[PDB]
């Protein structure tokens, strides 16, 4: 099976489109903008001409949709700089809607939450912290980064109860780790690998 | 008092939060 896809609704679902660059910054910026969400995986990028003023557009692929979920929904809703970007190629919208949903809904039946800006040696059990304090927890864990050493900046985090889950969602956002103000959202799709046919 | 803006336990969370960020994230001395 040459091109793994492995489901186009979802490969799409994990990268998004960057349009209306500011102007300062480019992939070196928009990687560094982003690493907190999810770790670049490619980067689809329009370098115009040898002068590099990024005439075009962008496409930041991650390795997991959360990331670019919370792409879409908190950074094309807060001006990160003087312009607004437009996060998403609102075109194939409505046909994949049914898997969007699909997705969302199946994920729901793990509840479980998930944590991006999570400051890099600040650990799970530390995350749990905030989270534990609020309601509780059945399953914490970031992901490991082997090309950093010690966790990417996200984790999937498990409530058992989905009341405590939107509670945390309400005041996560606001966990400060030095300076910076954390990012939580849900999880889109099943992150886990419950793939029993590789086809 | 109110979910979702809880005024406690969230409060309770950061006190860890920090604690949590003293050791590794920013050092502010002794806590």
């Amino acid at each position: 099976g040459a091109m793994a896809q492995r489901q186009r609704a979802l490969a799409i679902m994990c990268r998004v489109y960057v349009g209306s660059i500011y102007y300062e910054l480019g992939e070196d910026t928009i990687r560094q903008a982003f690493a907190p969400f999810g770790p670049i995986k490619s980067i689809d990028m329009s370098w115009d001409s040898v002068t590099m003023k990024h005439k075009g557009f962008a496409f930041v692929e991650y390795e997991v949709p959360e990331a670019a979920q919370l792409a879409l929904e908190q950074m094309n809703s807060v001006m990160l700089g003087g312009r607004n970007i437009k996060v998403g190629r609102p075109s194939n919208i409505g046909q994949a809607q049914p898997i969007i949903d699909q997705l969302a809904e199946e994920a729901r039946a793990f509840n479980r939450i998930y944590v991006a800006s999570v400051h890099q040696d600040l650990s799970d059990d530390d995350i749990k912290s905030v989270f534990e304090a609020f309601g509780k927890i059945k399953s914490c864990t970031l992901a490991r980064d082997p090309t950093t050493g010690k966790h990417k900046g996200y984790g999937f985090i498990e409530y058992e109860k989905a009341q405590s889950s939107q509670d945390a969602v309400s005041s996560m956002n606001l966990f400060d780790l030095g300076g910076q103000y954390l990012r939580v959202g849900k999880a889109v799709t099943p992150p886990m690998p419950l793939l029993t046919p590789a086809t | 008092g109110a979910m979702g803006y809880v005024n406690d336990a969230f409060k309770d969370a950061l006190q860890r939060a920090r604690q949590i960020a003293a050791k590794i994230g920013g050092d502010a001395g002794t806590s």
